[PDB]
C-alpha cells in the first residue's frame, strides 16, 4: 500500500468521536511535557508557558500490514480520535502552535506532540534559590477510569528542549499521577500532576 | 411591557 | 450496542436545532456553577474575571437505548445544548475544555464546560471580613418558562476551588426567580448565583 | 406540526442569502439599542467600548406557517434565515456577539434577532467628568443595501434607558436618543439608511 | 428574474478559485482606499494602526443578466465569488475586516467589494507633532498574480480623503495620493502591479 | 486547457493529506525567509515579519502547458503544503497574506506567506555594533529525514532587499544554513534550516 492508499483507509475506519476502547478496557494514555519556554510571569500569580505536549495511545482499528508498505504516517487529527484531554486548572484555551497532525504506527500507535501556549493560576519565590514551581494537572475532561487511563512516561534532561534565553532556568520537572473523585460525578478520574519547579536567572 | 427580560423582549417585541 | 452504534444512533433523531420538548412540557434544565477561580478583581471599574464549571443537564428521551454501555461523550455540536446566557456578562464566555457532553442510556444528558468570563459585580468590601457578592444571573435568551424551566442543583463549598487563587470562597447560594408579567401570561425563569468572596491577606 | 416541522419547513424554504423584499419594496428593518454597560473608556486616543443589546426586527413571509394547530413562535439559529447585514459605520472593532446566535421568528413571518454586542467606538469623551456629560454616537445602517431595498427605523421606545443598565458600572446613563438619517456618500450613488444613536453618559458622583 | 434566481445562477456559475481572465487579458481590478481613523500611533515603535474603506471593483462578465424585470443589483457572499488576492505587501498585522462579507455584483458582471479593514503598518511618525506631519505609505496589490493576470489602477481623485474620516480622531488628514506602481523581487520573474497610498497626517493638538 | 480545467484536475488529483513523495524517496522542500521588519524587540524575546519563500514538487499536479497556461494560483486547502514549524518559536504563526499557491505545469508548487512570528532570543547587545542574533530553527514538524528533506536556496547572508527602510532596526548580516536534528522524544533526525539573523538599533 502506498501512504495515499493508507491515509483513505484511515478515514474510512477511523471513527473520530468514539473512543476506540477494545474489551471495555480503558484506552491508556500517557503524557509528557517538555518544557521550551516560561513568559510573562506576573506577581496575580499567573504563569504563561511554552510545552510540547507528547501524548500518545493504541487505536487498533487504524493498523495496517506493512508489507511493501510504509510503517508510519503523518495524519490530520481531525480524521482519528484524539484523547479529550485538559489542564484542569489553565485559565486560558491551549493554544497550539504546530501543524496539527499525528504519527499513526502500522500497529495502531498513534503519537500526537502539539507545541502549546497556554496560561496557569501558580505561586509565583521566583527570586529564590528554590524558587516557584508550576502545578499542571492534565486528565480526561470526560472519560473516568474505565474509560480512559493517564499515565506519566519514565524520565531525561528536563531542560533538554528549554530556551537559553528566558529569563527563567529549570530547577526540576516532577510527576505524579492522580485518581480523584469529586461529589459530582460516581466515577474517579485519572490525571497527571506535572511540577515545573524554575526561578529567575 | 416585559422589556427588561431578554427572553420576554424576544417573543414580545418592545 | 457498541458505542459506534450509540453515536450513530444518536445522529439519527438528534436534533441539535430542536429543543427536544416532550408533549408540550418545558425542557427542564438544572444549571449550577462550580468556582474554580478569581482572577482580576478590580475595584476601580467593579468587574471581575471568574473561571467556573457549569454542570448543565436535561433531558432528551429521543437519544434512550438499551446492557452493553450506559454512558457515551458525544460532541456538542451533535445535541441540542439549551442557550443558557448570564444576562450580566461583559465579556463572551471562553470554553476552556473540550466541547463534549455525556449522554446517558436513559436520555439524560450532562454537559460541564469550564468556562472563564468577566461580569460586572460590587467589589466594594473584598478586603473587609463579610467580603464582597458577585450576583450571576442565568437563564435562557430566547425561550420562556414553558420551552425552557432553569432549577439550581442541589449542592457553597469550594471544593473545586483553586488554593493559589488571592481570594476565598465565604459562600455560593443558588435562588430561582420567576416572573409573570401582566402583558404575557407565560412565566420568565432565571437562577441567581451568589458568590460572596474576599482577599486572603 | 411540531417544532420539527416547523424548523425543517424554514430549512426548505429559507434563502439566507436573500433579502425578503416583498414586490420591490424595501425590508423594513427595526433596530433598538439597549445599552448594558460602558467599560474602558479613554480621554486620551478618543473611544469607548460598549456593551448593548441590539434589537432587530424585520418580517420575512417565506418563514411563515399556519399556528392554527401548532406552536406560534420557535427560536432558530441565524444561519437558517436572511438576517440584515447591519455594521455600526463608525465601529473600530468586529461586534463581538457574547449571547447564542439565535433568533426568534414568529408564525406570520416576524422575525426578531438581539444579539448582546460588545464593541469599541471612536467617541467623544471630553466632559465625561462633568455634569452634562460625554455623547457617545453609535450610526447603524446595512452595509450594501441602499434605500429602495433596506429602510432603518428606530423603534418608538423611550426613556427607560437605566433599566438594562448595570447599576455598578462606574457610569451611568443620563440619555438616550435614537434618530434616522440617510447618508450619500461620493463612493456610491444611492442613499443608504441608519439609525444614529446617541449614548450621553457620565462618570459617577 | 428575482434575487433568489439570481443569487442561485450566481453559485452555478461563479468558480470562486478561478480569475475569470478573457482571451488571455489581465482582470482589471481598481482599487481605492478612503481612510475613517487613525488610531493607536506610537513614537516608540514607528507603528500606525488605521481603518480605511477598501474601495474595490471588477468584471467578470459571465455573471451578467440581461433579463428584463430583474434587479440592477445584487448583494453577493464573497465566498460565491472569485475576489481579488490583494494585500498590503508592507503590512505588520493580518487584515481585520468590521464589516459584513458581501460583494455587489451588477447587471453587467461589474462586482463591487468595499470592506472596513483595520490595519498596522510600520511608518516614520517623529513628525507627526510637525506642521508637514507624517506620512503613512501602504502598498497594495495582488500576492500571487503578477501583471499578465491581474492589473491594478488606483480611480481618480473625485472627493477630497477627508470626506469619510472621524471627526473625533487626534489625527487629521494633510493629503493622500494613490498612484499606480510595478514591483520586482529576486524571488519571482514576472512584475507585480500595486497602488501606493501615501497617508500624510498630523495630530491635531 | 483553460485555467477552470487546470484547476479542476488540481482537485480531482491532489490529495491535501498525503505527502507526494516518490518510490519512497523524500519530498525535497527548499525554504528560504525573507526578513521584512522586525518589530518589538524587548528587554528576552523579539517579533519578526518574514516572507517564507517555499518550494517543492508534486508531480501529481503537471499538465499539459503545450496550448494551455503554464501557471496557476490555487488556494493550499487544495494542495498538500509541508508541516514547516519553526521549532523553537513562542508564538502561533501569524499569516498575514492570501493563502494561495502557485502551481507551475510541471507540478513545481512555490509558496511565499508573510509570517509574523515571535522567538525568544538574546537582545541584550541590539543597541551595540555586533549587534544582536536572533536564531529561527525551521523544519517539518512530524516528517523525519527518510520522508522531507529539507534546504535552504542559494546566497546566504540575505540582502534587505525586502527589509522596512522605517523599522528601528537594521540588518547586519541573514545566514540560513542546513541541519539534521535528533530529539530524545523521536528515533529518527529531522532536517532544518537555521537562521541567523544579526541585526542592530539605528542611529
Amino acid at each position: 500500500l502506498d501512504r495515499a492508499d493508507i491515509l483513505y483507509n484511515i478515514r474510512q475506519t477511523s471513527r473520530p468521536d468514539v473512543i476506540p476502547t477494545q474489551r471495555d478496557r480503558p484506552v491508556a494514555v500517557s503524557v509528557s511535557l517538555k518544557f521550551i519556554n516560561i513568559l510573562e510571569v506576573n506577581e496575580t500569580n499567573e504563569v504563561d508557558v511554552v510545552f510540547w505536549q507528547q501524548t500518545t495511545w493504541s487505536d487498533r482499528t487504524l493498523a495496517w500490514n506493512s508489507s511493501h508498505s510504509p510503517d508510519q504516517v503523518s495524519v490530520p487529527i481531525s480524521s482519528l480520535w484524539v484523547p479529550d484531554l485538559a489542564a484542569y486548572n489553565a485559565i486560558s484555551k491551549p493554544e497550539v502552535l504546530t501543524p496539527q497532525l499525528a504519527r499513526v504506527v502500522s500497529d495502531g500507535e498513534v503519537l500526537y506532540m502539539p507545541s502549546i501556549r497556554q496560561r496557569f493560576s501558580c505561586d509565583v519565590g521566583v527570586d529564590t534559590e528554590s524558587g516557584a514551581t508550576c502545578r499542571i494537572k492534565i486528565g480526561s475532561w470526560t472519560h473516568h477510569s474505565r474509560e480512559i487511563s493517564v499515565d506519566p512516561t519514565t524520565e531525561s534532561d528536563d531542560s533538554e528542549y528549554f530556551s537559553q534565553y528566558s529569563r527563567f532556568e529549570i530547577l526540576d520537572v516532577t510527576q505524579k499521577k492522580n485518581s480523584v473523585t469529586y461529589s459530582c460525578c460516581p466515577e474517579a478520574y485519572e490525571d497527571v500532576e506535572v511540577s515545573l519547579n524554575f526561578r529567575k536567572k | 411591557c416585559c422589556a427588561r427580560n431578554p427572553a420576554c423582549r424576544h417573543n414580545h417585541p418592545c
